[PDB]
């Protein structure tokens, strides 16, 4: 440290940690004088360079500060940056550092300050040059330590992020804002800000994303697509790089509102698509939901490839997986058109083949009966819903169905619901149609109507390939005028085909839902069959429901629970859109009636959802408005009321819910809690509030897919066995139902605690007893979720029916709307090329540890399990396949994904 | 429990003193016998305590006691230097009653005798020293491979090792060697020696130690220069 | 970076939008119901007075009376009677009287006690489930002994027949048995008691059976519930002092044991640990069947392990910058996972005399050294040699 | 002084509590207390002599009073952000020590 | 170390919202069951609390 | 609890007896030996000293066994005496038998099995003695050992028994030489010395000096005892007094 | 003892959940049988000099 001048090299360190001789003294003098001396002092220059990295080895503040002092001084005082024009120019090497060491070594508040400005504009210029460049590469890869350039090296950086955020904050921008002094764009700062880029990906993860964000275009994402695909493979594995990627929309997904958020998508989805796996490439092109992005890696292994080859195989596979059967229309017939083999091919991306290995999983899983064997008055009706609610998916249970005495003693509306619950024994399966016959063309028309909702359910699992789609059967019956007849008829139709929106069946849905001007209660299922129809893909806004809507309060207003429905079906219309939303609001709200309102919050929540933010705090204000004005005071009507009230409680669950499933991953267990506290609000603010609240908070939970779900269900569920409306518990169990007789029976024995305990109305004891049977899938046999599972940040098509259902009090109406409950997780099983139909071993995981994931690439560890499980929902969603020790090798990787696994063996 | 002294016996049959003497054994350097058919190579381990250790006078841990009969060992140093002198004067007394030179199957029996009669006693610890003696005998050819133990019980076998992490070679040597066919020629007996010993010594050449015994009262101890060539063999193949 | 940011993206917004909203709904939870809540409030508030004279109860005669004890002194003769519930009053509660006339208003507590705090554990450790990597075989072990049976009680009714009770983990130190107790104990969500075996003598004659008695009726009321006895091996001959704790207490606090564990008492759904370095130390009536079941045994790790187990610790720091990782654990044959964290424990301190805030390669080799002299001695190669 | 800590001197005294009355129990209060005042320097000092009782207990109980120490402050490592409550150890001669100490 | 270190210590600001979510939760309490039949034993309990024979 | 007599083990298959025996070293003064191609020397520290302890009329830390093997003590002088007195009487029976003088392997050898027979056979105490025996023999030339009191021995380059048996080891073998010379040898015990011992001067009446050579005229192996005053005179040269 | 006559049919059970079948069977019998006889010598004490011989 102390001087001992010249002696040794080594001294001559030592020497300059106090006062440099050869960068003070002789160099300021130098400067200051001769200017034949500028050539002596270019040649010096290289000396200085090495001095500072030699001393790069101490850290101590006192002798970076003085040392370089007076050089500080300099660059104004003295060489004034011009007395030589290129000389002092590239002699600012040395001199930058000694700014940054009043900035970040020492501390003094009014010099950190002033020469923070100083340090952007010196960026600039020098970077002309690229050699700023160099300044902070040396140090970004480091040559020697200190504590110092570890904090130092990000000064530097931070004066191009300071910048390119203000000038959108901001408009004036440029070098007009003082605050940096430099220019926002021109080719000076832009090659700069390129070459930076390239150093911070290699050794850092930094600078990358700041610069994309403040930049704000889709081109500064265009512009990383080239370096990364470089990359990929030869400087590191394929996995990395996608680990960087499926991030780039992950980490900004909750912060792009819509038209930021989709463009962004756009790249993400481009790189994977010009990278090694086509896997990547599909599960992003879902994610958009554009039918555009679908087709593009459906084509890339159909048609290139002449010969059957993996191609067409992998193609058929990829398509299937989406249970909307959105992928499944747009996939078929190029099949048809290249003529290697039609059978294989067509069955493969239909789910018909998910029929057949259900068959293989059930085998397994045995069956169980636990259903109800009470008989007379509305228990008899209560039990025959139950068989049905046991028995969901594929399962065999024919000849108690055969026995036709419990079933001809419901009566009323229970024997629409009876038969359709039949439906649900065989949800998901071709035969079943034969018990359903019999009591069609007999008895009264109350028969005939359920069992059109039966083939609606059984229809769910084959409708693709033109093998018994739901349109043929049940066109015949929308012709036939009788409304009983025709309503049951499109519901059905409706939930087989779910999202996929086929020329036959839209186009079938098409004039129709544009009569309201009649008083028909139950033409609610006019539009709400539509709604549920759109779902799942890019949504068109359809000029039909949204006329209809406006015909309905023009003509009628009686029927209150009418339009409450019809409310409900626009906001699940608009679902799988958001940016053509924003504007449909404005059209709504255009006429303004006071009914009017009650729509308009509904669709505030689809418009701004994976935005929600200032949604939320909108819908918590709305919640408060009631009350504040009999505050002021305190110092026809009816129905109009009832609907705006019940409108905002629902808006409120539903904006929260869509916007958890996308965002970021952690704030799932916050959003639940959020519903407990807005009841609480509810708990002494509005009493007729309360009764809607109750309802929701359970489908909020389902729908938002939460970590926690052993005490809160449970704990909400003591509280509203006193409070009225024993539908409340329905909605729980939807949530609770997770993976089977984990979770599940913990409701089993609180639902069943109130229900056995209380009798008191056999109208309350009904519900109670439908929502135990839901909750319980024999010994594993199926799992529930909201969400698609191929992406946990997806939402379904299926469950939509499921979600719309808890904004009324209970009717018996309703009962047979919820027969209808299908959502199925199909059980990964190793496919072969004479399809396989067992899994040989894969592990399975509760928590992902990393934390380069949220969604977690499984960890290689896990812990290992058997052949032919079910794919596990919470605290076992995270799988990864164990194969490659008996060396078999994923083509399709699975996360945890819904989508079956499949090998190759070499 | 009843370790407070030898005579006593112990509820649970175990003399505690002799158990804690086969413990001692796993102090000393590891030390590996493998019988051929024509050969029995009998190797350790020369475990070298500083850099200013002599390799001129300092004693090897492979001691000739007759000059057809080898002997290594493991244990305590101290212990092992009396017992082999010991088997040694009896040894050589066995010439002088018979006029015979000393078969194997008498020998191991006597090294075992000293051992036991230790045991036996009270006023004296047992030897805390596991001994391989390895040999053939005058009268025939066929390779013989004994053990003794602390205790004074003796065995055969056909390949065996003792000291210092016994255990994991113990464990390579089954998989490694064949019974239905020993190996028949006398440098591929020797590698799987080494390959036993490298494992022990974790990193050296200059701490692994070969002697072999051969038929006809040949006993030679190998140059080290010779050991680094089947080192050789041994790394470039792995 | 921008990783990290994903996820502190979704938990700042969320909980914080959560506290503004508790706030203001303080409020608001009274304004739907004043005139249920507040009507029962006024009639609460109007028999019991002030203030509220808290005595200890001994006991009930369910007749609707009760004799109560105050810390204040005086007995009284009670009633039940208000507000209060023969259920809701069991021993060793402490009840709310009304002053001025002695009837039972209610009671509202049960726990004060310093003694409960003990058993309890506020805790939160920096590694859990799947930094317990490698011996994955043997976690599996405990996983059907502790984990699966409360996770899915299906499977122990598909097999039918008990759940199996309680396990020992037991073998050589390093093992990383502490670390499965606190582990698994995370993946449940159960309330983890810990106490120490050398906190299981008392300096205190027949005090030592009284706190044995205290683990499992404060295991009981908080269950399902992991009560981890760590190290029981300091029973056989460990003890705080000989005329004041001495021989009777060791032997009585194992007899305590054996009533909790599975004496009439029984006290099922308690799932039982006990580490123990040593299984030939502990008592052959503890390791008894059927109140700790099967035992699992662990051993130095091999040598594919301690692969795992260096990569758990080297996670954290900054990596080797020439790399001979791989050759660190070819090297250690027989040793423990805690050599690993005493390994990297030791390249890093090499590093802190530098004051240096990288790693390097180099301080890994050195390290290893450094820390193998210190296991052996000198006497070992002196008895040697 | 120079960390700022309190240095809390433990040594398995019966004066240091007027409440459970001895140092057995008092491991779990040591914790607590330093945690208020903290950060803190534990000095428990095994001397192994200091006892009358202890002494004949097993050679010093003192050795006990650090295993339970060790393993409670291993359970919570962040709850203050890193360590700030730091054992410091003290004996003789580590002979007089135990295998696991 | 500006990329993790600044980071970090947003994570800390998180946790103190929290503590203090556990503080403003626990401020309605309110606990006293004795349920609907004890609603009647408020009118005797009154004629019991001026009674000297308890 | 196993501290007690020699039959007993310990479970670890430790006799705790031997590894005290060790410990007893270091309670007595250091004592080296550095060997050399040139000749050994051997040099000794003594334990404790006073100002009327008389040290200039005799040895008792430097024993001539022989006219060829010579002996540094250090430990217990009790124990060492009767073990000296049964190395010298060995030492001429050998040359009794077979006329020549007994070769240093044969001498150490028997001494090993003396120590080891006192910790093996009855309820005798071991000894804790470190003898560093240097010696000539006409096979293997020069020759250095040393015997530890566990009753085993090895051959060295160079050894430290003693008091501060570590540094002094460390020092030595720092700036040790492989063919060295006998004068630089002598120079490298009195560095090493100075630094270990916590006499304030190293004098010349703490040090007892013995050097074996054939080097100091050939044909015949000369035992060169120094005298104080040669002792005295060479710390000069080397710069310590 | 008749808690190791338990622990041969929880051993048993055991096994029925890793291979995924429900019931139990005789094979899974002998393996639990065996499991706790073996596993009982470790646990207790033996130090037999029948270790090489
Ligand atoms: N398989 C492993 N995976 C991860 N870390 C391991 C593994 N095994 C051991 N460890 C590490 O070694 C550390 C030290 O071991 P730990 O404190 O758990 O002791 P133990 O074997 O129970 O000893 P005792 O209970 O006798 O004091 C662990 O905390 C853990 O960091
Ligand atoms: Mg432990």
């Amino acid at each position: 440290m102390v001087d001992e001048s010249d002696k040794k090299q080594q001294t001559i360190d030592e020497q300059s940690q106090i006062s440099p001789e050869k960068q003070t003294p002789n160099k300021k003098d130098k400067k200051k004088e001769e200017e034949e001396q500028l050539s002596e002092e270019d040649a010096k220059l290289k000396t200085d360079l090495e001095l500072l990295v030699e001393r790069l080895k101490e850290d101590d503040s006192s002798l970076y500060e003085a040392s370089l002092n007076a050089l500080k001084e300099s660059i104004k005082n003295s060489t004034s940056s011009m007395t030589a024009v290129p000389k002092p120019l590239k002699f600012l090497r040395p001199t930058y550092p000694d700014l940054c060491s009043i900035y970040d070594k020492w501390t003094d508040p009014n010099l950190k300050s002033s020469l923070a400005d100083v340090l952007s504009i010196l960026a600039m210029t020098y970077s002309e040059n690229g050699k700023h460049d160099s300044l902070r590469y040396r140090l970004l890869s480091d040559v020697s330590d200190f504590e110092g350039w570890g904090h130092e090296y990000i000064r530097h950086l931070a004066l191009e992020i300071g910048e390119v955020y203000n000038d959108q904050v901001e408009k004036d921008a440029e070098d007009e804002t003082s605050s940096d002094g430099s220019k926002s764009d021109g080719s000076a700062a832009t090659s700069g800000f390129e070459f930076s880029k390239e150093d911070t990906l290699r050794l850092c993860l930094d600078i990358v994303p700041y610069f994309l964000k403040h930049n704000g275009e889709e081109d500064a994402v265009d512009l990383l697509l080239e370096i990364e695909s470089i990359d990929k493979l030869p400087q590191f594995v394929d996995e990395n790089t996608f680990q960087r990627v499926c991030q780039y929309m992950v980490a900004c997904v909750p912060l792009l509102p819509p038209p930021e958020d989709v463009a962004f998508l756009k790249t993400a989805y481009s790189i994977y698509l010009s990278q090694n796996e086509l896997t990547d490439a599909i599960a992003l092109a879902v994610r958009l939901g554009e039918e555009d992005m679908i087709r593009s890696v459906f084509d890339a292994t159909s048609d290139p490839v002449m010969h059957k080859q993996l191609a067409y195989i992998l193609a058929a596979q990829k398509t299937s997986f989406e249970y909307e059967g959105v992928q499944d229309i747009i996939g078929n017939g190029k099949l048809s058109e290249h003529f290697l083999y039609l059978a294989k091919e067509l069955n493969l991306t239909g789910p018909k083949v998910p029929e057949d290995i259900y068959k293989s999983h059930l085998d397994n899983s045995k069956s169980v009966f636990s259903s109800a064997g009470l008989d007379s008055a509305q228990q008899n009706l209560a039990s025959s819903f139950v068989n049905g609610f046991l028995n969901l998916g594929y399962c065999n249970d024919k000849l108690i169905v055969d026995n036709d005495n419990w079933v001809y003693k419901t009566k009323g509306d229970g024997m629409t619901s009876a038969v359709a619950s039949i439906g649900s024994i065989y949800q998901w399966n071709l035969d079943g149609l034969q018990q359903l016959d019999k009591y069609l063309y007999v008895d009264e028309p109350e028969v005939k109507a359920g069992a059109l909702l039966g083939i609606g359910i059984s229809a769910s699992g084959v409708h693709d390939g033109e093998v018994e789609p739901a349109l043929l059967l049940l066109q015949d019956y929308v012709t036939n005028p009788d409304t009983k007849i025709s309503s049951a008829a499109i519901l059905g139709l409706g939930i087989a085909f779910a999202g996929s929106k086929n020329d036959e069946v839209l186009g079938l849905l098409l004039p129709i839902a544009a009569s309201t001007d009649l008083p028909i209660e139950t033409a609610a299922m006019a539009s709400l069959a539509l709604a549920h129809v759109f779902v799942g893909t890019c949504n068109g806004d359809i000029t039909t429901s949204i006329m209809d809507n406006f015909l309905e309060r023009t003509a009628i207003e009686l029927k209150t629970d009418w339009v409450r429905f019809l409310a409900l079906a626009l906001g699940i219309l608009y679902m799988g859109q958001g940016e053509q939303v924003d504007d449909v609001l404005e059209t709504i709200s255009a006429i303004e009636h006071p009914m009017t309102s009650a729509i308009e919050v509904l669709v505030g929540s689809c418009a701004y959802t994976g935005t929600g933010d200032v949604l939320l705090i909108q819908d918590l204000l709305h919640r408060l408005t009631p009350k504040n004005v009999k505050g002021e005071e305190d110092a026809e009507i009816k129905s109009e009321e009832k609907k705006g009230k019940s409108s905002d409680k629902d808006a409120t669950t539903d904006g929260k819910n869509d916007d958890e499933e996308e965002e970021k991953e952690a704030g799932i267990v916050d959003e639940l809690a959020y519903a407990v506290l807005g009841i609480a609000l509810i708990a002494l603010g509005e009493d007729i509030g309360k009764e809607m609240s109750l309802r929701h908070f359970g489908h909020l939970m389902h729908y938002g897919n939460e970590h926690i779900r052993r005490m809160v269900p449970l704990a909400m569920g003591i509280v509203s066995v006193s409070d009225p409306q024993m539908k409340v518990f329905d909605t729980l169990t939807r949530f609770s139902h997770d993976a089977d007789l984990e979770v599940s029976m913990n409701s089993i024995f609180a639902m069943g605690l109130c229900g056995a305990g209380t009798n008191n109305a056999r109208l309350a004891q009904l519900l109670r007893q439908l929502a135990s049977y839901y909750s319980r899938e024999q010994d594993a046999l199926f799992i529930t979720r909201l969400a698609q599972g191929l992406l946990h940040l997806g939402k379904g098509t299926m469950t939509m029916d499921v979600f719309n259902d808890a904004h009324v009090l209970n009717k018996v109406t309703l009962a047979s709307i919820l027969t209808t409950a299908v959502g199925l997780v199909s059980p990964s099983f190793m496919l072969k090329h004479h399809q396989l139909f067992y899994m040989l071993n894969a592990g399975i995981r509760p928590k992902f540890i990393l934390a380069l994931n949220d969604e977690g690439e499984p960890i290689k560890v896990n812990v290992r399990v058997g052949q032919a499980v079910e794919t596990v929902g919470q605290a076992g969603r995270p799988k990864k396949i164990t194969g490659w020790i008996t060396q078999s090798t994923p083509v399709l990787l699975n996360h945890g994904e819904r989508a079956e696994l499949e090998t190759d063996e070499y | 429990g009843y370790d407070r002294a030898l005579s006593i016996f112990s509820p649970d049959g175990h003399i505690f003193q002799v158990e804690y003497a086969l413990e001692a054994v796993k102090r000393g350097t590891c030390a590996v016998g493998v019988k051929g058919k024509n050969c029995v190579v009998l190797g350790c381990e020369r475990r070298s305590t500083l850099k200013l250790q002599d390799t001129r006078i300092t004693p090897s841990k492979v001691s000739k006691i007759d000059s057809h009969v080898v002997l290594s060992f493991s244990g305590l140093n101290a212990d092992s230097r009396i017992l082999i002198e010991k088997a040694r004067v009896e040894a050589q007394s066995h010439r002088l009653t018979l006029e015979d030179p000393v078969t194997v199957e008498y020998l191991t029996r006597y090294v075992a005798g000293v051992q036991q009669r230790y045991t036996q006693s009270g006023g004296v610890r047992p030897f805390g020293v596991s001994t391989l003696i390895a040999g053939f005998d005058p009268r025939d050819d066929e390779p013989k491979l004994y053990q003794t133990e602390p205790s004074g019980i003796y065995s055969s076998w056909s390949a065996q090792t003792i000291g210092r992490n016994s255990k994991t070679v113990r464990e390579f040597l089954e998989k490694n060697y064949d019974r239905k066919e020993p190996p028949a020629t006398v440098e591929e007996c020797v590698k799987l020696t080494v390959r036993s010993l490298l494992e022990v010594v974790q990193t050296g050449a200059k701490n692994i130690e070969i002697t072999v015994v051969k038929p006809d009262s040949d006993i030679v101890a190998l140059s080290s220069e010779e050991i680094n060539q089947y080192v050789t063999q041994i790394e470039q193949e792995k | 970076t921008r990783c990290k940011l994903k996820l502190l993206r979704m938990e700042r917004i969320k909980d914080h939008l959560l506290l503004e909203e508790e706030f203001v709904s303080n409020s608001e939870i009274l304004k739907p119901f004043e005139k249920k809540q507040e009507e029962e409030k006024k009639q609460l508030e109007e028999i019991r007075g002030n203030p509220l004279s808290i005595g200890t109860l001994e006991e009930i005669i369910d007749d609707d009376h009760a004799i109560v004890t105050s810390p204040t002194m005086p007995d009284y003769y009670v009633s039940i009677l208000s507000f209060v519930d023969k259920e809701l009053l069991e021993p060793g509660c402490s009840v709310l009287l009304h002053h001025k006339t002695m009837s039972i208003v209610g009671v509202l507590q049960d726990d004060a006690d310093p003694m409960v705090s003990v058993m309890k554990m506020d805790k939160s450790p920096t590694e859990s489930y799947s930094d317990i990597g490698g011996l994955e075989s043997q976690i599996q072990e405990i996983k059907e002994s502790v984990e699966l049976p409360l996770t899915h009680p299906e499977l122990y009714e598909e097999m039918g027949i008990k759940p199996p009770k309680g396990v020992i983990l037991y073998g050589a130190p390093g093992t990383g048995k502490t670390l499965l107790a606190k582990a698994v104990a995370n993946q449940t969500s159960a309330t983890f008691l810990r106490i120490v075996g050398s906190e299981l003598i008392q300096k205190y004659l027949g005090d030592g059976p009284r706190l044995c008695r205290q683990i499992f009726k404060v295991a009981g009321e908080n269950a399902p519930s992991i009560v981890f006895i760590d190290e029981i091996d300091a029973i056989g001959t460990k003890r705080y002092d000989s005329n004041s704790g001495g021989e009777r207490e060791i032997q009585r606090t194992m007899l305590e044991l054996l009533n909790q564990l599975d004496g009439f008492d029984d006290r099922g759904d308690v799932k039982v640990i006990m580490a123990t370095n040593k299984i030939e130390t502990l008592d052959p009536a503890l390791i008894r069947p059927g109140r700790i079941d099967r035992k699992i045994l662990f051993e130095n790790p091999d040598l594919s392990t301690k692969k795992k187990i260096l990569g758990i610790h080297t996670s954290k720091m900054n990596l080797s910058e020439d790399v001979n990782l791989e050759t660190l654990v070819t090297t250690k044959d027989d040793l423990s996972g805690a050599d690993i964290q005493a390994m990297c424990t030791e390249a890093g301190l090499l590093a802190l005399r530098e004051r240096r805030m990288q790693v390097t390669a180099e301080d890994f080799k050195q390290a290893k050294e450094r820390v193998m002299k210190n296991k052996v001695e000198e006497n070992l190669e002196g008895l040697y040699l | 002084h120079h960390t700022d800590c309190k240095f809390i001197r433990v040594s398995g005294a019966e004066l240091v509590q007027k409440y459970i009355g001895e140092g057995s129990r008092m491991v779990r209060e040591l914790f607590v207390m330093a945690r208020e005042h903290a950060p803190s320097i534990i000095f428990m000092d095994e001397i192994d002599s200091i006892g009358s009782t202890r002494v004949e207990g097993s050679g010093g109980g003192d050795s006990e009073v650090q295993r339970t120490m060790l393993e409670l402050l291993n359970q919570l490592d962040g709850f203050e952000t890193s360590k700030n409550i730091k054992i410091i150890m003290a004996t003789n001669r580590l002979d007089i020590l135990d295998p696991a100490l | 170390a500006a990329p993790y270190a600044a980071k970090l210590k947003q994570t800390e600001n998180d946790l103190k919202d929290i503590e203090a979510r556990i503080k403003e939760k626990a401020g309605v309490k309110e606990s006293d069951t004795g349920l609907a039949p004890s609603h009647l034993w408020d009118i005797m309990g009154d004629r019991q609390r001026l009674g000297e024979e308890h | 609890r196993y501290d007690s007599r020699t039959t007993i083990f310990s479970p670890e298959g430790r006799l705790y007896q031997v590894e005290y025996a060790l410990e007893s070293i270091s309670h007595a003064g250091t004592a080296i030996g550095i060997m050399a191609s040139d000749g050994i020397v051997l040099a000794a520290e003594r334990k404790v000293t006073s100002t009327l302890l008389e040290q200039d009329t005799s040895t008792e830390k430097l024993y001539k066994l022989n006219d060829k093997i010579a002996v540094a003590v250090a430990g217990l002088t009790a124990d060492a005496e009767i073990l000296i007195n049964t190395a010298r009487i060995h030492a001429q029976n050998y040359l009794k038998t077979y006329n020549e003088d007994i070769p240093v392997e044969i001498l150490v050898r028997r001494l090993s099995d003396i120590k080891q027979g006192y910790t093996q056979h009855g309820g005798l105490r071991p000894f804790g003695v470190s003898f560093i025996y240097a010696g000539y023999d006409d096979r293997y030339g020069y020759q250095l050992y040393t015997s530890n009191p566990s009753g085993n021995y090895t051959g060295w380059k160079a050894i430290s028994v003693g008091a501060n048996t570590s540094a002094a080891q460390t020092l030595l073998q720092m700036d040790y030489k492989d063919d060295m010379k006998v004068d630089d040898a002598i120079e490298l015990a009195l560095k090493t010395l100075s630094k270990t011992t916590d006499s304030s001067a190293l004098t010349y009446d703490r040090l007892e000096f013995a050097t074996i050579r054939k080097g100091a005229n050939d044909g015949e192996v000369y035992q060169k005892i120094f005298k104080p005053q040669e002792i005295k005179d060479i710390l000069v040269k080397t710069g310590i007094t | 003892t008749g808690a190791e006559l338990r622990s041969v049919c929880t051993e048993a059970g055991m096994f029925a959940i890793r291979a995924r079948r429900k019931v139990a069977t005789e094979k899974d019998f002998l393996k639990a049988v065996d499991k706790v006889i073996s596993g009982y010598k470790k646990f207790s004490s033996t130090s037999r000099y029948m270790q090489y011989n």
